């Protein structure tokens, strides 16, 4: 990724003034999570970028978020994760976005469909009446060889990365890697996430 | 020649037991009734 990264790189130096007002907010919410939990004797990773502060002094970086929003979100994640440890790492989950603001005539009532802004941003209102189940789902397990005492590491992608068209991995537990070790996996060191379908 | 797998000659199991007493209020949860 050389040429598809420079405008991603140029954004990484650009929007640091857009969170001049949020670089306090990203760290202040987690220092008490490092203080409630360390002194028990709790919040998710939500970073509300206003659309105004990005619109106020950027155009090409702004126009792509309402035309082709398929190359541009894991940019803003990638700057955001390295500005969490570089803020706070000494005490020993990718901080995805929320993206609130205004939109300028994208209040598509779903009686109407789009013919032009397929695969774009869209604001939708209404009432829900379905409320289906809740069920966990992996993203990544951590294999382990008991003989020679060394771990392994594998990610399994699905239709939840939202933007990249990944080659699917329809495997449940790939066992017996290229060795003679009966594989183990520390599921407490694994990681999980859930889904909920609602109409 | 094949040695016994370790699950063969056991005739026993293991169990566990957590705590929610004042020992948890001594110093430093695992047994909060969620």
């Amino acid at each position: 990724p050389d040429a598809v990264f420079g405008d991603r790189v140029r954004r990484f130096q650009e929007f640091l003034d857009t969170f001049t007002s949020y670089r306090d907010s990203v760290r202040s919410i987690q220092v008490y999570n490092s203080n409630n939990a360390a002194n028990y004797n709790i919040l998710p990773h939500r970073i509300i970028i206003s659309l105004d502060d990005l619109r106020e002094f950027d155009r090409s970086f702004w126009s792509g978020i309402l035309v082709e929003p398929a190359y541009f979100i894991p940019p803003a994640e990638k700057a955001l994760t390295d500005l969490a440890d570089s803020m706070d790492d000494v005490p020993h989950h990718p901080w995805k976005l929320s993206f609130k603001g205004s939109f300028g005539a994208h209040a598509l009532s779903p009686r109407t469909l789009t013919a032009q802004h397929l695969n774009k941003l869209v604001s939708v209102e209404g009432i829900v009446t379905k409320t289906s189940l809740v069920r966990p789902k992996l993203i990544r397990s951590v294999h382990y060889a008991a003989k020679t005492g060394r771990f392994h590491y594998r990610d399994y992608t699905d239709a939840t990365t939202t933007l990249t068209t990944r080659i699917p991995t329809p495997a449940i537990y790939p066992t017996e890697d290229t060795e003679g070790n009966k594989l183990t996996t520390e599921y407490g060191y694994s990681t999980f996430i859930d889904h909920q379908r609602i109409t | 020649t094949e040695l016994f797998p370790p699950n063969l000659t056991r005739r026993y199991f293991l169990y566990f037991k957590p705590l929610s007493q004042n020992c948890a209020r001594r110093y430093r949860i695992s047994s909060k009734p969620l």
